[PDB]
Parts: C-alpha cells; sequence; structure tokens
RNA sequence: GUAGCGAAAUUCCUUGUCGGGUAAGUUCCGACCUGCACGAAUGGAGUAACGAUUUCCCUACUGUCUCCACCAUGAACUCGGUGAAAUUGCAUUACGAGUAAAGAUGCUCGUUACGCGCAGCAGGACGGAAAGACCCCGGGACCUUUACUAUAGUUUGGUAUU
RNA sequence: CAAGGGUUCCAGGGUCAAGUUUGUCUGCCCUGGGUGAGUCGGGUCCUAAGGCGAGGCCGACAGGCGUAGUCGAUGGGUAACCAGUUGAUAUUCUGGUACCGGCUUGUCACCGCAAGCUGCGGAGGGACGCAGUGAGGUAGCUCAUCCCCGGUGAUGGUUGUCCGGGGCUAAGUGUGUGGACUGUCUGGUAGGUAAAUCCGCUGGGCGUGAAGGUUGAGGCAUGAUGGGGAGCCCAUGGUUGUGGGUGAGUGAGUGAUCCUGUACUGUCGAGAAAAGCUUCGUGAGCGAGGUGGCGGGUCCGCCCGUACCCUAAACCGACACUGGUGGAUAGGUAGAGUAUACCGAGGCGAUCGAGUGAAUCGUGGUGAAGGAACUCGGCAAAAUGCCCCCGUAACUUUGGGAUAAGGGGGACCUGAGCUGUCGUGCACCCGUGCGGUGUGGUGGCGGUGAGGGGCGCAGAGUCCAGGGGGAAACGACUGUUUACCAAAAACACAGGUCCGUGCGAAGUCGUAAGACGAUGUAUACGGACUGACUCCUGCCCGGUGCUGGAA
RNA sequence: GUCCGAACCCACUUCAGUUGAAAAUGGAGGGGAUGAGUUGUGGAUAGGGGUGAAAGGCCAAUCAAACACCGUGAUAGCUGG
C-alpha cells in the first residue's frame, strides 16, 4: 500500500534544511542544541 | 431571457439557463483583463475565514470603471456587450472618443451603439453618469456613490436599482435596493438607469454540479454535527438545535450593524420582514 | 391536534381483527381504528425515475438441499536440504464414585493399565492470546446545562485624551 | 524516462557472512575500471501559487503584516539529426550533414537640433476553456503473380510462383500542393505615468468583387556517387570477425491516439503570468565623427546531470515482501475494443526439490431423479449474457420505464449485382514549362451480398458475455462518509423559507495592523432550518429567545 | 453530474488469509468510469488548533484533543515487589 514516507529532496530541504532552521529563533535554538550534543548532522 | 432545459436526465429535469441573447461578444478585451487566482475563503493567516468557498470554474478579472468622473466629456460609444463571470450583471465595453476603452455595468436597455458620457452637463439618459445634483428627483439610478470621489458602491448586481427620492440641501436621499431610505453627498455620482439582466435570479441551477463549478463548497447543517462543532450538534436521532438557533461560533440571531456607526444618513432601516 | 396518514423505520398488549397470497404465513400486502406513545419546513401526505439500501412474492436456474459420489491440483503424508513460533512451576501427567476454595492427571477408596513412536480429532488441562471492555469501587478525560466560580468577547455610564 | 536510491554498472579474483535450500553463482565480498554536450534536462532567461522582504505600519518583549523588490516550476522561451563504435558511455565520443549566440575579419550598401549603443517604458505579440464531427494527409500495418536473397524438403505430393526472408534512409535546405491569413492611399486626435512616426479611436479617396501578396499539412528535389541491408570466396577459428562479397528499393489495400489544428462547429461554467520577440519613442547615460544592416571567412561557446535500477530483487513498504509508485512507445489473427484467446518485438521458466491415488483444508470440474425441500436470509453457484431483425406492460414528471417482457436469425462452401479506391489507356479544358480539373476505363485490391448448398449433438460452437417479473418502506435523483468490523434510511444536493448585512458591510482569522468576504454591493454576501417535483403547511405569543418601546 | 463497459478511482458480497505474500491484502464477482472525475509536481492551514458533502472522521500504521522534550523520580486511600 502507500506508505507514510514519500520522499521528496526539494520538500525535505525546504522543511528541514540549514537554511530553514536558521529562518526563525526555535530552529536556530534546535541548531544551537544539536551542536551541543555534538551531533555530526544539524540538519537535513 | 432563460432557456429552460428538458429533462433529459436528472439534474437537468427542472433547471434553466440565460439565452445569452444581450451578448454582442463571446470574447473579453485583452487589455482590461487580470488574473484572478481562487482563494478558498482563506485568510492570510491561510485559516478558513469564509466557509463554503472553493474550487470553480476559473476566471479572469474583468476591470470595470466604477469613477467614470475622469472621462467627463469625452462621448464613448458602446462597443459590446459581453458576459462577466464575476458579476450576475452584464458588462458594457466602451469605447471613448480618444482612444481609451473602458468596462461598465451594463444598464437596462443600452445596446451596442448607444453613445454615452459623464459631467454634470450630461444628458439624463440610461448610461449616463452624474452627480446628483444635476440629476431630477425621482430619477432611476444605479452605481451610486457613497461619498463624493470614492466610486460606485451601491446598485450594482443584475436588476439593481437606486431612486431619487429628494434633494433637500447638501444631501440627496435615495432609497436603496434593500427598501432603506439614505442621504448621500449630492456631489456623488451615479449612471442613469438599472442594472440589466434582471431575469437571471429566476435561473434554476438544477444540479449539485452547477453550483460546484459556480465555486460554493457544500454546507453542513449545523444540527447534524456534534457538540464540539456546533452549539446545534448533538442528541440521539434527530433533534433540532436543542436551543435558540445560533452561529457555529455561538451568537445569537439578532441585529448586528453597529449603532455607534457615524452613518447617521439613516432615514428608514429597510423592513425586510415578511 | 386542522388537512392528511395510521398495528406505521412509530402499536406495549400483539402472532390485534378481517381479507389476499401458501397445503400450512409471528414475516408480507390491503384495510379497520382501540394513535401505550402520527401529524404538517426537527415538514404532512403523495410521487415517475433512480438504489451493491431494507422487506415479501412469482418464474428461470441450479450440489443450497434430499445425499452426497468421483476427478485434478496447493498444502497435509514420505525422503534429502534449511529451519521458526506462541507457551513453559514441575513431571514416569489414566478412569469411576467421592472429597476439597463447593467442577481433581497430582487427595481418598476402588478399577484399569507392557516400553517407545507415527498419522489424525478436538472432550479436558476452568487450553493460549489480551493486569475483562460487562458490573461495582477509586482516579481521569471529554461533552452538557437555568451547578459553582471565573473569564475573552459584547454592552452601560464616569473620567483622561478634550 | 521521472521521482527516489547511490556505484548496485563493467572486468577479474572469492565462497566466512547474506541469498528462506545448494551454489563453482549473485543486485554479496575484495581489487581495478567505467558516466565526455554550444543544441538533450536544469542554471546562466521568465514568471504562477507561495515564500522572504530595504524602508514602513502594527504589536509590553518575543514577534505579525506588507511596499519597492527578490526568489520560487509542476508552466512560457531557447540552436541537431542520421549512422557507427566499447566489457562497461553516447541527440555527449567518431563519420557525414546542420543550426544558434559571440569575437574578429575581407567586402557592399546606408545614416550622421540632428549616427548608433545601452537603459527606461508604451503598444502589438506571447495568451491559453470544454465538447464534437468531418476533410486532406502521413506513420504504422496487410497482401502481392512485381523486385532481390535463398530452398526443392528424413514420410504420400511439391519447378510454378510452391515455400521462407528482405523490399530502408534523418535533421537541415529548396519548391509552394491542399489548407489558412490578408483590401489600398492619405488626414485628424480630450487616451496609452515622459514621449511616440507605434497602438487605440475617428474622417475621407480609390477599390476587384478577388487578385495579388504572405504563409506552409503532406508530396517532390536535395541532404545521399554517402549510410544501412542476405548468402558466397585460397584461407581466418573452429559457440566469435575481418578484405572482398550488398542484391533489391515497387505497386495496391487498409489506416491512426500523429499533422494541417490554437483549424471548423457547438457551447456556458466564460477558461495563468512574465519574459524572450516586433515596433514606437526617450523620464538615463555612453559615444565619437563613428556606426548599424547583407551574402563570405576565422576562432570562442560556461556550470550541474549523464553509469545503473526504475508498472521493481536496486524506489516507499523492517525482507531479494502475491502491496503501492507518475510519464512515454506499444505490432499480428479473431474481436467493437488498450476486454479476452493465441502469437510478434523482446523477455522469461519465478530464488528448495523429489515422490506419493490417505484423511482433512483450500482451488477448480462434473453429476441421475427432484428443484430452495437448504438457510436467519437463494449466502454461494447455476441460469442469462453478443450482434442484426421483430416486438414490448402498469405508471409517467412525456424525458422515461426499456436491453421491459417475449420471439426469429447468425458460423462454413458457393455465389448473381451492388459498391470504395487505384490503374495502362479513349477522347477532352490546358493558363501547358501545373505538383491539374471534369466524363472515362479490359483489371487489381477491399467492403457487402439476394439465391443455392454441406456437415455435426451443438454454427454469438472456444475465451468473453444482463436472469427476468410483481409489490411495500426509506431517500427524489448523480454523488459523500466512520483509512483498519457500519456505504446506509446517515451527509450533501438542486429547490424553499426565516434572520442578519447600506459597505472600513455583516460574518470570520488576528492582541493589533491587516486580511478573507470581494477587486463582490441587497437579483449580493453570511448564518439557521427544510430538502427534486405535486397538493398543502392548520390553532396557540402564555414560557424562553429575538425585535421594538419607555409611564 | 446520460447508458454499457476496460485502463483508472473505489470497496458491496463471499471465500481464503488470520504466528498472513500483506500491521487491512488476495481470488471471484461488485460501484463510478466527461465528471461534485481522477491523478503528478510544488505550495497553504498546526494541537483546545487545523480540516471535515459531518463518521468525533482525518492531521505520518492506536486522535473525545497529535508527537517530542522539559516541570518529572507528577500523583495513585490502589496492585505488585
Ligand atoms: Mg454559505
Ligand atoms: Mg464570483
Ligand atoms: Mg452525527
Ligand atoms: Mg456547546
Ligand atoms: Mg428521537
Ligand atoms: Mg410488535
Ligand atoms: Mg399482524
Ligand atoms: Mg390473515
Ligand atoms: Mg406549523
Ligand atoms: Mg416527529
Ligand atoms: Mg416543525
Ligand atoms: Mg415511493
Ligand atoms: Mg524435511
Ligand atoms: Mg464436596
Ligand atoms: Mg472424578
Ligand atoms: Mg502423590
Ligand atoms: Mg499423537
Ligand atoms: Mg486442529
Ligand atoms: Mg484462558
Ligand atoms: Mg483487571
Ligand atoms: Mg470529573
Ligand atoms: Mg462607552
Ligand atoms: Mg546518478
Ligand atoms: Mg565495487
Ligand atoms: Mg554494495
Ligand atoms: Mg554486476
Ligand atoms: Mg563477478
Ligand atoms: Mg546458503
Ligand atoms: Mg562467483
Ligand atoms: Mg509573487
Ligand atoms: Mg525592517
Ligand atoms: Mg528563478
Ligand atoms: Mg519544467
Ligand atoms: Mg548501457
Ligand atoms: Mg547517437
Ligand atoms: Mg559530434
Ligand atoms: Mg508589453
Ligand atoms: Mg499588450
Ligand atoms: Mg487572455
Ligand atoms: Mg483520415
Ligand atoms: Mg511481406
Ligand atoms: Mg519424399
Ligand atoms: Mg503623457
Ligand atoms: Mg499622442
Ligand atoms: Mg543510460
Ligand atoms: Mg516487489
Ligand atoms: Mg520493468
Ligand atoms: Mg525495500
Ligand atoms: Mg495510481
Ligand atoms: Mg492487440
Ligand atoms: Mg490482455
Ligand atoms: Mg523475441
Ligand atoms: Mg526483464
Ligand atoms: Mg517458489
Ligand atoms: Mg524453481
Ligand atoms: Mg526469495
Ligand atoms: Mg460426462
Ligand atoms: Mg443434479
Ligand atoms: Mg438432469
Ligand atoms: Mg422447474
Ligand atoms: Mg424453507
Ligand atoms: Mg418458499
Ligand atoms: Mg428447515
Ligand atoms: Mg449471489
Ligand atoms: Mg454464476
Ligand atoms: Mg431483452
Ligand atoms: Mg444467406
Ligand atoms: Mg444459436
Ligand atoms: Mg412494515
Ligand atoms: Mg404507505
Ligand atoms: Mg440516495
Ligand atoms: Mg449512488
Ligand atoms: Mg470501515
Ligand atoms: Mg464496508
Ligand atoms: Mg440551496
Ligand atoms: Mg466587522
Ligand atoms: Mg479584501
Ligand atoms: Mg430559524
Ligand atoms: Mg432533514
Ligand atoms: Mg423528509
Ligand atoms: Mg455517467
Ligand atoms: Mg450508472
Ligand atoms: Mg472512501
Ligand atoms: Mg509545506
Ligand atoms: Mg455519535
Ligand atoms: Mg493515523
Ligand atoms: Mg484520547
Ligand atoms: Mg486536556
Ligand atoms: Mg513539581
Amino acid at each position: 500500500m502507500k506508505r507514510t514516507f514519500q520522499p521528496s529532496n526539494r520538500r525535505r530541504a525546504r522543511n528541514h534544511g540549514f537554511r530553514s532552521r536558521m529562518s526563525t529563533r526555535a530552529g536556530r535554538s534546535i541548531l544551537a542544541a544539536r551542536r551541543r550534543k555534538g551531533r555530526v548532522n544539524l540538519s537535513a | 431571457g432563460i432557456r429552460k432545459y428538458k429533462p433529459t436526465t436528472p439534474g437537468r429535469r427542472g433547471s434553466s439557463v440565460s439565452d445569452f441573447v444581450e451578448l454582442t461578444r463571446s470574447t473579453p478585451e485583452k487589455s482590461l483583463l487580470v488574473a484572478k487566482p481562487k482563494t478558498g475563503g482563506r485568510n492570510n493567516t491561510g485559516r478558513i475565514t469564509t466557509r463554503h468557498i472553493g474550487g470553480g470554474h476559473k476566471q479572469a478579472y474583468r476591470i470595470i470603471d466604477f469613477k467614470r468622473y475622469d472621462k467627463d466629456g469625452v462621448p464613448a460609444k458602446v462597443a459590446h456587450i459581453e458576459y462577466d463571470p464575476n458579476r450576475t450583471a452584464r458588462i458594457a465595453l466602451l469605447h471613448y472618443a480618444d482612444g481609451e476603452k473602458r468596462y461598465i455595468i451594463a444598464p437596462d436597455g443600452v445596446g451596442q451603439g448607444t453613445v454615452v458620457v459623464s459631467g454634470p452637463e450630461a444628458d439624463i439618459k440610461p448610461g449616463n453618469n452624474l452627480p446628483l445634483r444635476n440629476i431630477p428627483v425621482g430619477t432611476t439610478v444605479h452605481a451610486v456613490e457613497l461619498r463624493p470621489g470614492g466610486g460606485a458602491k451601491m446598485g450594482r448586481s443584475a436588476g439593481a436599482s437606486v431612486q431619487l427620492v429628494a434633494r433637500e440641501g447638501k444631501y440627496a436621499t435615495v432609497r436603496l435596493p434593500s427598501g432603506e431610505m439614505r442621504m448621500v453627498d449630492i456631489r456623488c455620482r451615479a449612471t442613469i438607469g438599472e442594472v440589466g439582466n434582471a431575469e437571471q435570479i429566476n435561473i434554476n441551477w438544477g444540479k449539485a454540479g452547477r453550483n460546484r463549478w459556480k465555486g460554493i463548497r457544500p454546507t453542513v447543517r449545523g444540527v447534524v454535527m456534534n457538540p464540539i462543532d456546533h452549539p446545534h450538534g448533538g442528541g440521539e436521532g434527530r433533534t433540532s438545535g436543542g436551543r435558540h438557533p445560533v452561529s457555529p461560533w455561538g451568537k445569537p440571531e439578532g441585529r448586528t450593524r453597529n449603532k455607534k456607526k457615524a452613518s447617521s444618513r439613516l432615514i428608514v432601516r429597510r423592513r425586510k420582514s415578511g
């Protein structure tokens, strides 16, 4: 059947990309928190 | 007029259409068209602010000359009468006698060829735009401004008509199509005559898809909802609202016009009743 | 409580009564009016066409059945390869009549019973699965309102802007 | 092919693990290799929805909105095709033949308050729905006694057309057939943010009653003495390719989902934007006495993708998963068909097998007599089923009901005449040097066929493919819905009524500004209830709500 | 918003499946199939909120108030140890 994950790289980058996170203070704090934890991937 | 459909199918049984006999042209003027993307009844917050709007036929907007006072003294020949998807009335395409072309709301009886004109000295003929001071008392007008220079606001849909009943002072008292007597500055403009296409209210759309492709989405009665959705919702089996009728937001029926509004230019209320 | 409808998607008594349909009809269809407890835009009574809606009947047709038989196939079965699961206090785990937390493989008194497999069936192990969803008790959530107390909004006047 | 994946692609080595078994094998492991663009898809161009947004406005703060702008394809614009070659790439490389934009150059012609170039805009253009029929073509396909290549048949016959195979070439360029478009010369001017000689709006003169000009479905010519296309040579090396050896290129039938075509016809529900493009100026600068245009010749032409899978064993499903996944090509015979049956191009034999007449379960098949007696219930199955001809009830809103019901025929052989189309030619207008028009044709091919006849149990012989009728209830109808126990009588609906709304509308989202309503204006908009259509919709204003009023 | 009927969309009945081939399907029929149709690409609405031809339906495989983290080692006159 049709499943929940239908991949689109354009939509993924628009939704979770670095610039989307930088666009708002919540996303900037998410990037700061992922830096604090030490993730090698800060965003999509 | 009105062309009744033969009942070859259900949904076509009692339905009727316009015969489009006033239309001298099946296409619009390209230079007076703009794109009109639909909104869905959605705000700039993206939320539905007006319900039951969505879909329908794509429509281009025709720029309608609602001012008419910037071409005072320039006569205009009614070049065409054509269909406007954006209103219930037909629109007259005027060729002004200097090269400009404009759209106005087609008045009753104005055909392809009548020469219209604006200005204080204009003749009292349907299609002529005059200030209410230069309009005889008792004349039927339409496309009436509320404040001078603002553009036509009252009496604009099919068959609409405004009657000038008095001109005592700086104010002219007019009778709006709702039956409300009102006062507007005598410097307000109005076009002589009534709006054409007065027989369109007798169209039977006959079919849910015809309202669907006019851009109207289905309306669900609040009484068949759940109490979380509507104040009328809930109950075992069929009920009424279970209370005095209200809106989906709990507002009781009653007068909603603001009484502190600065429109002390109201003579008598509309008195719809029944 | 009007017109209209009424044993009705509404009638408890009820399979009401009478007629039709059947050999036989608690269903059905037509009436009656005794409407427990119909009724006129929460519309009343009708209605051609339409319906994977519900109901009753006739005909055609048949393995639905009387009443099943036979054929071929994918499993099942045997051999070689590979190889789980749920579950599990144990164990060399019979039956009858009793007894017992009142329905016993495990206790009593008797009866029967060589050891170990294979294919099968489901009567029991109150079989497995899911800390019963029914019921009560304690807590919660959401919904309602002429419960209480508040409050956004709406509205009244005063005062500042004046 | 797209999306998505990411090296899985190719070659070699491997058999610990993975592969539901084995495996010498692999989409697995290791090593190395492989993807080449001025023209293809994106950027360098343009905008939609939407996003962001200098100033700004709104908001205790946080932030919200939005102007000028700037992004943003799923759309607009934009120059290339055929053949060949690798183990792996190919509108990319190679061969041939093109096209586009720059730079430069030989040469011709013309400008010159007044060249040009660039900016800036005006206008035209781009530019747009749905449904439907017909015409002219072409691709494709079929057949052929015609042309080429081959064969003479393990078993009765098979040297005449008997059998099998093939009967091909692009973009570009020219021509201008069908089709399509279009009068000509001047004048004025409240408009087109500055202006306009490019447009718009008006006035005259001439004007065939069509004739020229422009364009360009297909055909033809060229591209092409090139390229592609079987079996035969001393010999190749014996699952392979090289030099010769390539031969043909026809005619008819049928015929599109493609072209003309954004055509034509009908129609209401009335069907993007912007740029490129043409032209007009000049609200900016540059710029010299230098430039712009036409045939010709040089060099320059960027970035990203390109392998491979892709109705799937490589994507989404934890799997090498009977599921899902957008687009394109899509042949023959039977058939209405893209259904179904068997085949073609091409690809597969499916990733545990071998047996065995146990019961039993699943999946199909047949069945005496009966024929719903089964069962909650005809659940399941059977029956019916296709085309042509005939014939068709109550009721009806005149449309329906209706494929009602109920009857007859169909396939094969032969076949008179009847036809579509082409044809060598008979004449004939000829503007012949056009790419023709009209009667006209021994015949070829196709469609159809009254009549007669043959065989069988059976001729819509297979697959495929309604059972029908009568009555009641509900909903008028088509639709919608509880993704995963309910598809309905529930929701919606067209129609009706009531209430609100005079426009910064009412209503709604928001603290607000704003916004939707609506670039709408009471024949409109919003809320409530009812729900096609027909006949109607009775009494009550005490209660509560709403509207008005104020001793 | 005609009729029959493929593709396509759906999901009425039945059988199977139920440790499935599949966390909703398969076989056989069934409904719509020019429309209120279906579908690709991108986009908008966000949790007392959205959206809903209205089922308390859907909002990433359990929605009468999603998910994540934090208050937090919530509290439980209850069960267990
Ligand atoms: Mg509405
Ligand atoms: Mg409109
Ligand atoms: Mg409900
Ligand atoms: Mg409520
Ligand atoms: Mg009730
Ligand atoms: Mg009863
Ligand atoms: Mg009875
Ligand atoms: Mg009786
Ligand atoms: Mg009443
Ligand atoms: Mg009632
Ligand atoms: Mg009532
Ligand atoms: Mg009825
Ligand atoms: Mg074994
Ligand atoms: Mg006892
Ligand atoms: Mg015992
Ligand atoms: Mg013991
Ligand atoms: Mg045993
Ligand atoms: Mg068993
Ligand atoms: Mg148990
Ligand atoms: Mg419990
Ligand atoms: Mg409580
Ligand atoms: Mg006040
Ligand atoms: Mg790649
Ligand atoms: Mg590798
Ligand atoms: Mg790998
Ligand atoms: Mg490989
Ligand atoms: Mg290998
Ligand atoms: Mg193995
Ligand atoms: Mg190997
Ligand atoms: Mg934009
Ligand atoms: Mg700012
Ligand atoms: Mg862009
Ligand atoms: Mg694109
Ligand atoms: Mg390849
Ligand atoms: Mg190539
Ligand atoms: Mg090349
Ligand atoms: Mg322009
Ligand atoms: Mg223009
Ligand atoms: Mg347009
Ligand atoms: Mg044709
Ligand atoms: Mg041939
Ligand atoms: Mg022989
Ligand atoms: Mg100007
Ligand atoms: Mg001018
Ligand atoms: Mg490739
Ligand atoms: Mg698969
Ligand atoms: Mg494939
Ligand atoms: Mg996978
Ligand atoms: Mg699909
Ligand atoms: Mg075929
Ligand atoms: Mg097929
Ligand atoms: Mg093949
Ligand atoms: Mg294959
Ligand atoms: Mg297998
Ligand atoms: Mg095998
Ligand atoms: Mg496998
Ligand atoms: Mg037999
Ligand atoms: Mg029998
Ligand atoms: Mg028999
Ligand atoms: Mg019988
Ligand atoms: Mg019986
Ligand atoms: Mg019976
Ligand atoms: Mg019985
Ligand atoms: Mg059945
Ligand atoms: Mg059957
Ligand atoms: Mg019949
Ligand atoms: Mg005959
Ligand atoms: Mg027959
Ligand atoms: Mg009944
Ligand atoms: Mg009745
Ligand atoms: Mg219905
Ligand atoms: Mg339906
Ligand atoms: Mg369900
Ligand atoms: Mg269901
Ligand atoms: Mg309505
Ligand atoms: Mg307001
Ligand atoms: Mg607005
Ligand atoms: Mg009301
Ligand atoms: Mg109702
Ligand atoms: Mg009703
Ligand atoms: Mg239909
Ligand atoms: Mg139908
Ligand atoms: Mg559904
Ligand atoms: Mg989004
Ligand atoms: Mg409920
Ligand atoms: Mg969910
Ligand atoms: Mg909950
Ligand atoms: Mg809560
Ligand atoms: Mg705390």
